[PDB]
C-alpha cells in the first residue's frame, strides 16, 4: 500500500530479518475471488 | 594441458564457473555500482581519472557537423547544403542557451549533458537519457532531455529477477529490451519508493527513452564500469597509503625516551628544561641547546627512528602503473608523473591515450549525440521550422538515419610542441594528402565558418586600407 | 564433482521457493474456480481465518 | 543405497529468536533443542522432566554436557513440533504444545 | 637426438607428455579453459588492457569497405564496374552505420561494436560466432538482421561426449568440414533446461547462415584455442603475488612501535603514549600532538619497529614476470606495461614496428574475414532484393560468382604516427617518387583517396566561389 | 592410463607378444553403464 | 633418492637437525679481468691485435 499497488493481481515481498538469527523470509500475496455471475447456465450432474 | 590442473597441483582448486556475465554481474550489479561510486567520489586518483576521461573525450566544446546522404536520397548537393546549414543555424541557437532549458532541471549544457554522461557511463558502464515533451509555449521548442543514474533504473520492488524482467529492464524473446522500470529520487529516504515504467521507442518511431552502453558478449543488457578489475586494488592501496602515513606521524612524533628512577616530574624539571615551578605533564620551552647532567641510573635515549619513504614510491610506481593498465590510461597521466621519459616516448604515450581516447569517443559520445540530435531533428522537422526538399525520394521516418546522417568533433589532440605538428599539417596539404576540413576538424575547427570568417577579416582589411592577408585574389 | 557456492545456493533456494509459491497461489485459484463451476455454493474456509 | 535430503527447518514462523546465556547445571548430555526448566532448589538450569507443568523456561541452543558451566538457550521464537526432542515423561500432545505457555516461546 | 631422450642425468626422466591431437588436448577441458580466461580476463586489470589493446588497435575506430570486383575476370566493363561498385558502397554506408542499430537483433551495437566485440571475443574464447537472420518484418528495407554468439552458447546437446561427426556442439562431415551447430538457449537465471536448437551453417539456398570463424593449428581442428591458453595460471600467479605483497605492506607499515611497560595496559598507555581524558574495550585513541617525550623506569621500553623495505625487488620481478607476460599475449611490454622509461626513438620504433605487424596481421586474418563474410550476406540481400543494378552483361550469375562479385576489402584505424614530421616526409617521398599511389597512402593514414579528391575539388570550387585563395591543386 | 583418453565408449588395441611364439591379440574395453533417469516413467505388465 | 621438483614444500625439520643453503662463490672472480690482461698479452706477443684476438 505504500507505493499504491493496492488492487494487483499479485504482490510479492521480500525482507531479512534482523536480530542474532540472521534469515529472510518470501512471500507472495493475493487475495482471488473466483465467481460467476450466472450459475444457472451450468448444469452440474453427479454421475453413479 | 596449461589449464587443466596447473604445474603440482597450484591451482588444483581455481575452476571457476562458467557462466553468462549478465549471470555473473546481475546480483552484484549494484554493489560494483556502489563501491565504484564510493572510490570516484573519495579518491583523489578516480576522481583524476574521470575529470581526465571527460575533459579528453569531450573537453570545453562539442559541435556538430551534418552531412545528410543526399546522393542516396537523390537531392541536389545545393539544397542538401542549404539545408545542412540551416539546421546547424538552428541548433546551434538552440544548444547553446544560456537557461539550459535543454534539460529540464535547467542547469547544463549541451557539452554538460555529453561530459556527464560519458563519466557516468565510465563509472557505472551505461547511460540513460530520456526525452519529454514538455506543454510549455515559451520556447520554440517542446522536447527536452533528462538524465537517469543506472541506480535509478532496476527491478521494480526489488522483484525476483526473470527470464524477460531483468534488473527493471524488460526484455523481448529476442533479445533486444523494451521496457524500463525506472525509481523516482531516493532522497530523502523516508517517502515512499515510486516505479514508473517507460517504453524504450514511442509508437510513432521517436526515441522516447535511449540507453547506450558497449557489450563485450550477446545477451548483455548492462554494462560493466572500467573499475570492475581494478576496485579492490585501488582500495587495498589507499589503505596502505593511509596505514603508511600513521606510521610515520607515530614514528616523527616520538623521537626522545627518559630514563631514571627519579619521580616524572623531577626528571623532567632537572633533564629536560621544565617549567613545574610555574594534565599534559609539563610544557617544555623550546630554547636552546640546553644540556643536562643526568645521574648515573638515567638514559637520554634519541630514537633514530626509521626512513619514512622506504620503498613506497617504488611501489606507487608498480600499483599506478598496473591501475593505468586497467583504466587504459596513461600512467604518465594518470599519476602526474612524467620524469626520466624521453620525447618520443611522452608522444608514443600520447599517441595510444589519444587512440583509445577517440575510440571511446566515436563509440559513446558521437553515438549519444547522434541519437539526440535526430530525437531533436525529428520535433524541428514536425513543427516545420525547417522545410525538407521537395524532391525527397523517401520520407522522413523512412530515412531517419539518412535524414539524420552526422559527425561531431570533440578537443582536438593538443600535440606535445604545436610547431612540428603544424607543419607536418601544412606540408600535407600541400601535397594534396589531407584536406582542410579534415586538419581543421583534427584542430576543432570547421572549415566553412573559417573560410567565412577568413572572407570577413580580408574585407574589413580591404576596409581599413591596411594590407591583404595570406587570401587573396 | 562441480559444485557451487552458498550464494548460488540461495540463489537456487529463492527461485524454487518463488515457483512453489506461485504454483500454490494458482492451485488454490483453480480449487475455488472448480468449487465455483462446480457447485455453485463456494465454501471458502480454513484454519485461523 | 538409498540417502535422503532432509531440508533442516527447525524453526517454525516469522517471528525473531533471542538467545541468552545463563549458568550450566545441567546432569547429562543434552542435544540442541532441548527444553528445560529452572530447578526448584537452586535455581539452576537443568532439563525440563516433562511431568511438571509450565515450568520450562527455554529451548537449548547448543549441544553441553555437566561440565558446561553457562550455557546459552533461545529466550524468544516459534518452533515446529516435531524438529525439538521432547523429554520420554512427557506423553500428552496437548502438554507439550502448551508447555511453554505466557513465554516468547511457541510451537507449530 | 639426445636431447630429447632422457635428460642430462635423467633429471626429466618423468616428463612424458602424451603425444595426440590438440582436439583431445583442448576438448576435456576447453570449459573450464573459457571460464578461466574469462574469469581472468574480467577481474585482472593486466588482461583488460591487453583485450582493450587488441579492440584498440587489430579493429582501432572505424572501417571503411572497398570493393574491388574481379572485372577482369567477369568479362566486364571497368566503367559498370565502378558505378555499381559505388552503389553498392552508398547503400553499405547507408546501411551498416544507421544510427538505429537496426542490424543486431540486440539494437545495441554498430557494425564496428560488432567487429570489436567479435575480435575481443576470439581473442578470449579461440573461436568467433555470428548468425545471420532474415526476419520477415519488412518495415526496414534490409531484413537480414546480425547476432553474435559467444563460444560458450554453442555446446553439445544435452551435454553429452562427442561422436565422428558431432563434436563440442559442432556437427561435421567425413572429411571434418562443419556441417552444423548446436545453439543452447540463454539459460539465465540458471535454472530452466537450456533448450537446443540445430542452425546448419549454410542455407540450402547458399546463403551463410551461421559464420564461424577461428584459427586452427592442426589438421581436424573445430574448435580454436583462446590466446591467454599460454600464460593464464602465470597472470594469475602475478596477481596472487602482489595481492599478497599489498597485503605484507599492509601489516608491515601497521604496528610501528611497541611498549616493553609490565604494569597494567591503561596505566601503561597513559603513562607512555598519553591520550585518557575521556568523558564521564576500544583500548585508548591517542591525540596526535608534537613530540610528547615520554618517561620510562626499568623494565620498560618503546621500541619503534624498523619495518622493512616494502620493495626488494619486487617491481622488477613484476617487470619480467610481465615481459613473459607480454610475449605469450603476442603485444608489446611497454605498451602493456605502460613502463616507457630507458627508451630510445629507435628502439620504441621497431618494438611498435613489430607490434604493429602482428597487429595488422590478426586484422586481416580475423576482422577481414568476419566482415567479407557480413558483406557478402549483405550483399545476396541487396542482389536478390534488386535494391542496386547487376552489370547487364554479367558473365556469371550472382550465386556462382560470389567471390566475383565478393571482392573486397576493409581499411580499419591505420598506425597513428610517432613523430608526423617523419612520416609525413615518408609519404610526400614516396608520391613524388611514384613508388606509392593515393590509395595505399590514405589507406595507411585512414581514408579513401575517391572521397580524398571529391572534398578537394568541391573544397576548390568553395574557394573559387569565395575568392579566397586557390588551394594547392588547380588547372 | 597414459593415453589419457580414459572416458568413451569402446576401446580397441592389438598387441604383439614378444619371444618366439610371438601372436596378436585383440582386445574392445568397456565399461557400459546406461541407466534411465525415471524408472516409474515406463510401465511394465506380465500378460497373462 | 630422486626428489620431485614441485612447489614450495616447506620441511618441519626436528631440533638436532637443521637444513642450510650454501651461499657459494661468485663464478667469476676477477677472472674476465685476468682474461682480458692474459689475452693482451698473447695479442701483443702474436702481432694480432686484442679486440680481433678476443
Amino acid at each position: 500500500q505504500r507505493e499504491g499497488i493496492n488492487a494487483s493481481a499479485r504482490y510479492p515481498k521480500n525482507w531479512v530479518t534482523t536480530g542474532d538469527p540472521a534469515r529472510e523470509f518470501t512471500m507472495i500475496q493475493s487475495a482471488p475471488l473466483m465467481l460467476l455471475a450466472d450459475p444457472d447456465e451450468f448444469v452440474s450432474v453427479q454421475l453413479a | 594441458h596449461g589449464g587443466g590442473s596447473g604445474f603440482g597441483g597450484q591451482l588444483r582448486s581455481w575452476n571457476p564457473p562458467s557462466e553468462s556475465v549478465d549471470a555473473a554481474l546481475l546480483p552484484n550489479f549494484t554493489r560494483g555500482n556502489a563501491r565504484a561510486d564510493d572510490l570516484v567520489r573519495n579518491n583523489g586518483y578516480a576522481a583524476n581519472a574521470i575529470q581526465l576521461h571527460q575533459d579528453h573525450i569531450v573537453g570545453s566544446f562539442f559541435r556538430l557537423s551534418h552531412r545528410p546522404s543526399w546522393r542516396y536520397l537523390g537531392i541536389g548537393e545545393e539544397e542538401a547544403r542549404a539545408f545542412s546549414r540551416e539546421v546547424e543555424a538552428a541548433w546551434k541557437e538552440f544548444a547553446e542557451d544560456d537557461c539550459c532549458c535543454i534539460d529540464v532541471e535547467r542547469k547544463r549544457t549541451f557539452t554538460m549533458m555529453i561530459r556527464e554522461g560519458v563519466a557516468m557511463h565510465a563509472f557505472n558502464g551505461e547511460l540513460f537519457v530520456q526525452a519529454t515533451w514538455d506543454t510549455s509555449s515559451s520556447r520554440l521548442f517542446r522536447t527536452q532531455f533528462r538524465m537517469v543514474s543506472p541506480k535509478r533504473i532496476s527491478n521494480p520492488n526489488n522483484t525476483g529477477d526473470s527470464r524477460n524482467c531483468r534488473a527493471g529492464v524488460q526484455i523481448n524473446d529476442s533479445g533486444a529490451a523494451l521496457g524500463y522500470y525506472v525509481s523516482e529520487d531516493g532522497y530523502p529516504g523516508w517517502m515512499p519508493q515510486k516505479w514508473t515504467w517507460i517504453p524504450r521507442e514511442l509508437p510513432g518511431g521517436r526515441a522516447s527513452f535511449i540507453h547506450v552502453f558497449e557489450p563485450v558478449e550477446d545477451g548483455q543488457t548492462r554494462g560493466a564500469n572500467v573499475f570492475y578489475s581494478v576496485m579492490e586494488q585501488m582500495k587495498m592501496l589507499d589503505t596502505l597509503q593511509n596505514t603508511q602515513l600513521q606510521s610515520a606521524i607515530v614514528k616523527a612524533m616520538y623521537a626522545a625516551t627518559i630514563e631514571s628512577e627519579l619521580d616524572t616530574q623531577s626528571a623532567m624539571d632537572f633533564i629536560l628544561g621544565a617549567n613545574s615551578q610555574e594534565y599534559a605533564a609539563a610544557p617544555v620551552r623550546l630554547g636552546g641547546a640546553k644540556v643536562p647532567h643526568l645521574m648515573p641510573g638515567d638514559s637520554l635515549n634519541l630514537q633514530t627512528a626509521q626512513d619514512t619513504d622506504n620503498g613506497y614510491s617504488v611501489f606507487e610506481q608498480s600499483l599506478l602503473r598496473y591501475i593505468a593498465a586497467g583504466l587504459g590510461v596513461s600512467y604518465e597521466q594518470l599519476s602526474r608523473n612524467y620524469a626520466q621519459m624521453s620525447y618520443s616516448t611522452a608522444r608514443a604515450s600520447a599517441n595510444e591515450s589519444w587512440a583509445y581516447f577517440m575510440g571511446r569517443r566515436k563509440f559513446v559520445a558521437s553515438r549519444q549525440a547522434s541519437q539526440m540530435f535526430l530525437c531533436w531533428l525529428e520535433e524541428a522537422i514536425v513543427r516545420r521550422v525547417v522545410t525538407l526538399p521537395s524532391k525527397a525520394r523517401f520520407s522522413f521516418q523512412e530515412a531517419r538515419s539518412a535524414w539524420g546522417n552526422c559527425d561531431w568533433i570533440g578537443s582536438g589532440r593538443m600535440a606535445i610542441d604545436g610547431l612540428k605538428e603544424v607543419q607536418e599539417a601544412v606540408m600535407l596539404i600541400e601535397a594534396g594528402l589531407s584536406t582542410y576540413e579534415k586538419e581543421c576538424a583534427k584542430r576543432g575547427d570547421d572549415y566553412q565558418e573559417i573560410f567565412a570568417q577568413q572572407v570577413r577579416e580580408t574585407m574589413e582589411r580591404r576596409a581599413a586600407g591596411l594590407k591583404p592577408p595570406a587570401w587573396a585574389a | 564433482q562441480n559444485l557451487a557456492d552458498p550464494a548460488y545456493r540461495r540463489r537456487r533456494i529463492i527461485m524454487q521457493n518463488m515457483r512453489d509459491e506461485e504454483l500454490a497461489i494458482a492451485q488454490v485459484e483453480e480449487m475455488q474456480a472448480v468449487s465455483a463451476v462446480l457447485k455453485g455454493k463456494y465454501t471458502m474456509t480454513g484454519e485461523a481465518f | 543405497s538409498k540417502e535422503t535430503f532432509t531440508h533442516y527447518q527447525p524453526q517454525g514462523n516469522s517471528d525473531p529468536a533471542h538467545t541468552a546465556t545463563a549458568p550450566g547445571g545441567l546432569s547429562a548430555k543434552a542435544p540442541a533443542m532441548t527444553p528445560l526448566m529452572l530447578d526448584t532448589s537452586s535455581r539452576k538450569l537443568v532439563a525440563w522432566d516433562g511431568t511438571t507443568d509450565g515450568a520450562a523456561v527455554g529451548i537449548l541452543a547448543v549441544a553441553a554436557d555437566q561440565t558446561s558451566t553457562t550455557l546459552t538457550f533461545y529466550k524468544s521464537g516459534t518452533f515446529r513440533y516435531e524438529d525439538v526432542l521432547w523429554p520420554e515423561a512427557a506423553s500428552d500432545e496437548t502438554k507439550k504444545r502448551t508447555a511453554f505457555a505466557g513465554t516468547a516461546i511457541s510451537i507449530v
